[PDB]
């Protein structure tokens, strides 16, 4: 049943790359991998990436949870294999994640790709939904994934997803780093990365940064400042940000404890009721700045959605298991505030349900734990997709082995 | 403000399951059985606490529970039950 | 009571009323509710294989997680159990000097 | 002298009341399970080195039937259904172990019209039944019990009604339940209790 | 720490050893309870509920019932030389008495065919 497998979950903010059977993956880094033309030369490790020097310009190989530049895709697959894995392909089967909406056109020419370029004995490409059922331990139940780029509900009933059921909706981590992007800037905050300080001193709260520039600076592109200022915007995130509890009251919201954060460049200040009205238009994007319109659906307004499109003799089984998953979802009292927005729309009959994943390694690695403990499976065996049986039936046997 | 109160039925529907597969207990059967092994606690606890009295002595050990089974239990009925503890204490201190 | 009872009696046609009204508006009990489903079970089914044997080793992986984590803190307070017992037995070296003493 | 050398409350109880050369090797294995003969390894034992794969029997498929052109030409021709319509009905049933609720999805809007869950497993289990009554020895269980598509559209219909009930039929419905009862015992005590004391002031 | 084993297990009982010595230390028996009384107490608690348990399956069995009731446990009780030694002042709720067959009725007397 176990044999040494490696389960690549290429995620547009980390890739997650390990061996089958593992309780977590064996290397994690950024999916913005930076890069520079010289052919292009890209850097899949964090030590190699966050670093003062060599513009690379962050290309993302892959956006909206789909392959963009198959260049790029290979880079990092190349680098992978061979910097954390270090690993002859054509010793270890692959199973890789894909976006349920992903074009069968990519699935083909990825499955190709893994055939005639790393030869490798088996493939499989499962869908990110699929495998999130499969490690929560339901067969049957909805996957509620708030990712970088978008939050999708993925209805999955008896290990297949319904598309007909996909809702997928904007506000994801990109919304929230422009929503922290807008903040400081209205509080006259510097967004200044580390790459750029040389040596701070300790101010007062609320006082100006006292910080030296470093003389000899990198050539950075506007792109990799970007990038830089992201990463920083997503710490003050992990760092700040709270979802409230109910339905965002400014009278209430001035009623909170601070939370004090350092910037880099050494300014701090605390902040109130502005890091809880950010989060708020994840589930309300009405009161959004910028947002106007009424067409985004929020967390539980996707929710329902996704329930509502799927046939009725299901949707009990579906709100009985609403398996929620992704980064986003790890900031404070997201849970608390979906399970009591669903449980105040989801009807009387239909038993509401959340499942009590909620660690950190649980949350952003669901999808490559999925996989992990698929991919372990003896019955898992009998549907690999084997050399012999792309040669033969060429690149559509994406389509009829994993569809 | 919950107010629960606990029970043997617990160790005695497995014990009889484990004796008796096919056959089960109702409620009602289920609490008489509680209530005699409630009284037989009671009673091997009484006999040793006066066993050990009788002897100046403060503390209940093993064998004086094991004299009260003896006293207690009649005929070719103690025997047993005090084989089956000696076999669980031997096996219990072997750490098994 | 027994007079002017119509105030009291009225209501109920009212409420009779109102109750054909939602009998028409999505209906009181819904007509023929489940009253036949004749589908019949595949023999075993290779997906029900799959999910029995998915459950399985999933309760095991995650049983298995916890009992990592556990065993990494029973290590963890094992080795700082160590070293306060070098310095604990240190201090019962100096004890043992005043045994020695003493006997 | 005492013989004691055990357990002190065992001894008082008793006494008071008188090489390997299995090596474990990287092995590769063919799954009877599969047709390709795709060779795969595993971490076995040296004891059973070439024996089949155990997992191999969890490979039972589900029972769709296959059928000639000509025994569809001439029994399952339906004029609302052509071939190119048809066959990848069977085909997503084979493919996904013959779930109706996974078919619906994988149907091909774009060559093909929409069709709705209901319809498409009506289509296949007539064509089950025809398949069946136009065979004889096989013994294709040939009283099949085909559901009724009317039925079972209602029954959608009815409940997907009961669904969406937010602004009163799920809050103010809390007035027709109570009225389930009053109907059912105020409508009885009052008709039927008069009928019976306009019969006893009769008697008396 | 390490995998915390129960009392009952290392024994091998069923009934709790925990439950058994908690009773008995805060039940003010004693002082200080020994550490093997309570393993002794739930042993022989375990054997006399599986030895009634068997008398009472037994009993059903030969009544053709599945479930146990008080008359299985009363005839059970009643019919060991033993444990009716031991439970002869205990009373058992809708139990009932060791009956008598009516058999002898026949043999002696019977409705004739006077107006029969
Ligand atoms: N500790 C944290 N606290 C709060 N938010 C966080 C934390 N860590 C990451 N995030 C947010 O989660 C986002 C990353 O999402 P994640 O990587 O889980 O999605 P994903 O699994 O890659 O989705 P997909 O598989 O569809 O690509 C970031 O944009 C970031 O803002």
């Amino acid at each position: 049943d176990e044999v040494g497998a490696l389960v690549f979950d290429i995620g547009s903010y980390t890739v997650r790359a390990g061996y089958a059977g593992e309780d977590c993956p064996k290397v994690d880094f950024p999916t913005a991998i930076g890069m520079v033309v010289e052919g292009p030369t890209y850097y899949i490790d964090t030590n190699a990436l966050r670093v003062p020097r060599e513009n690379m310009e962050a290309i993302s190989p892959l956006k909206n949870g789909m392959v963009e530049d198959w260049d790029s895709f290979q880079a990092i697959l190349d680098h992978t294999y061979k910097m954390h894995v270090k690993s002859e392909a054509s010793l270890h089967p692959v199973l890789m994640s894909e976006a349920p909406w992903n074009t069968r056109a990519k699935r083909e020419k990825l499955t190709e790709l893994m055939f005639e370029h790393y030869n490798i004995p088996a493939f499989f490409l499962c869908k990110t939904a699929v495998l999130t059922a499969f490690a929560n331990g339901r067969s049957t139940g909805l996957i509620l994934d708030s990712g970088a780029t978008h939050t999708t509900a993925i209805p999955v009933h008896d290990g297949y997803v319904l598309q007909q059921g996909i809702v997928k909706s904007p506000l994801a981590g990109d919304f929230i780093t422009m929503q922290c992007r807008e903040l400081f800037q209205e509080m006259n905050i510097e967004l200044v990365p580390p790459y750029m300080i040389a040596s701070k001193e300790a101010v007062r709260e609320g006082s100006p940064a006292n910080w030296k520039r470093k003389e000899k600076l990198p050539q950075v592109t506007r792109s990799w400042h970007n990038y830089m200022c992201n990463c920083v915007i997503q710490d003050f995130q992990a760092s700040v940000l709270q979802v409230s509890d109910s339905t965002y009251d400014e009278q209430v919201a001035a009623q909170m404890p601070t939370v004090h954060y350092e910037f880099p460049n050494g300014y701090n200040c605390d902040f109130g009721a502005e890091r809880l009205k950010i989060p708020e238009g994840l589930f309300d994007p009405s009161n959004v700045k910028g947002l106007s319109g009424n067409t985004m659906l929020g967390v539980s307004h996707v929710v329902t959605t996704s329930v509502g499109m799927c046939d009725i003799d299901i949707r009990p089984g579906l709100y009985g298991s609403v398996i929620v998953a992704g980064g986003n979802t790890l900031i404070q009292s997201f849970t608390d505030r979906l399970n009591r927005e669903l449980s105040q729309k989801t009807p009387p009959s239909m038993r509401l349900k959340l499942i009590a994943n909620n660690t950190t390694v649980e949350r952003r690695f669901s999808s490559w734990i999925g996989g992990s403990i698929l991919a372990s499976l003896g019955t898992f065996q009998q549907m690999w997709i084997s050399k012999q049986e792309y040669e033969e039936g060429g690149k559509q046997c994406v389509e009829r082995k994993c569809p | 403000k919950r107010s629960r109160k606990e029970s043997y039925s617990v160790y005695v529907y497995k014990v009889l399951k484990q004796v008796h597969p096919d056959t089960g207990i109702s409620s009602k059967a289920m609490g008489i059985m509680n209530s005699f092994v409630n009284d037989i606690f009671e009673r091997i606890a009484g006999e040793a606490s006066r066993l050990a009295h009788y002897n100046k002595r403060s503390t209940i050990t093993s064998r004086e529970i094991q004299t009260a089974v003896r006293l207690l239990l009649p005929g070719e009925l103690a025997k047993h039950a005090v084989s089956e503890g000696t076999k669980a204490v031997t096996k219990y201190t072997s750490s098994k | 009571k027994s007079h002017a009872e119509i105030a009291e009696q009225a209501k109920h046609e009212a409420e009779i009323e109102t109750r054909i009204a939602e009998l028409r508006k999505e209906g009181f009990w819904s007509l023929k509710r489940l009253p036949k489903v004749p589908e019949p079970p595949r023999p075993k089914g290779h997906w029900d294989y799959l999910c029995e044997e998915m459950q399985w080793l999933s309760a095991d992986f995650a049983q298995e997680r916890r009992w990592k984590r556990g065993v990494a803190r029973k290590v963890v307070r094992m080795v700082i159990r160590h070293h306060e017992e070098q310095r604990q037995k240190e201090e019962r070296a100096r004890r043992e000097e005043q045994a020695k003493l003493r006997r | 002298k005492r013989p004691e050398g055990m357990h002190r409350e065992v001894y008082a109880l008793l006494y008071s009341d008188k090489k390997k050369v299995r090596p474990w090797k990287w092995m590769p294995f063919t799954n009877p399970a599969r047709k390709d003969g795709a060779m795969f390894f595993h971490w076995r034992r040296a004891a059973e080195e070439g024996k089949d794969y155990p997992f191999a029997r969890f490979n039972k498929t589900v029972q769709v039937p296959v059928y000639s052109e000509q025994e569809y030409q001439l029994y399952l021709h339906d004029d609302a259904w052509t071939k190119a319509e048809t066959d990848h009905l069977f085909d997503l049933s084979r493919r996904f172990d013959l779930r109706f609720v996974v078919i619906h999805d994988r149907y091909d809007h774009q060559q093909f019209k929409k069709r709705s869950v209901e319809d498409l497993k009506e289509r296949y289990y007539h064509i089950c039944a025809k398949l069946a009554n136009v065979r004889a020895v096989p013994g294709t269980d040939l009283k099949i019990p085909v559901f009724d598509a009317g039925h079972e559209r209602r029954r959608k219909e009815q409940l997907e009604r009961l669904y969406n009930r937010t602004p009163e039929q799920v809050a103010e419905e809390e007035y027709l339940l109570q009225e389930l009862r009053k109907i059912e015992a105020r409508k009885k005590e009052r008709e039927k209790r008069s009928q019976d004391l306009q019969k006893l002031i009769t008697a008396a | 720490r390490a995998k915390a084993k129960s009392r009952s297990s290392r024994a091998g009982l069923q009934f709790p050893v925990g439950r058994v010595h908690r009773l008995l230390r805060k039940g003010n028996y004693a002082e200080r309870v020994g550490a093997g009384a309570p393993v002794y107490l739930a042993a022989v608690l375990e054997y006399l509920t599986a030895e009634i348990l068997e008398l009472a399956g037994n009993a059903a069995r030969d009544n053709k019932k599945t479930r146990i009731i008080p008359r299985h446990l009363q005839l059970a009780i009643r019919n060991d030389e033993e444990l009716n030694k031991l439970l002869g002042r205990v009373t058992i709720a809708q139990g009932g008495v060791l009956p008598n067959i009516q058999a002898v009725l026949l043999p002696k007397k019977t409705e004739s065919h006077h107006k029969a």
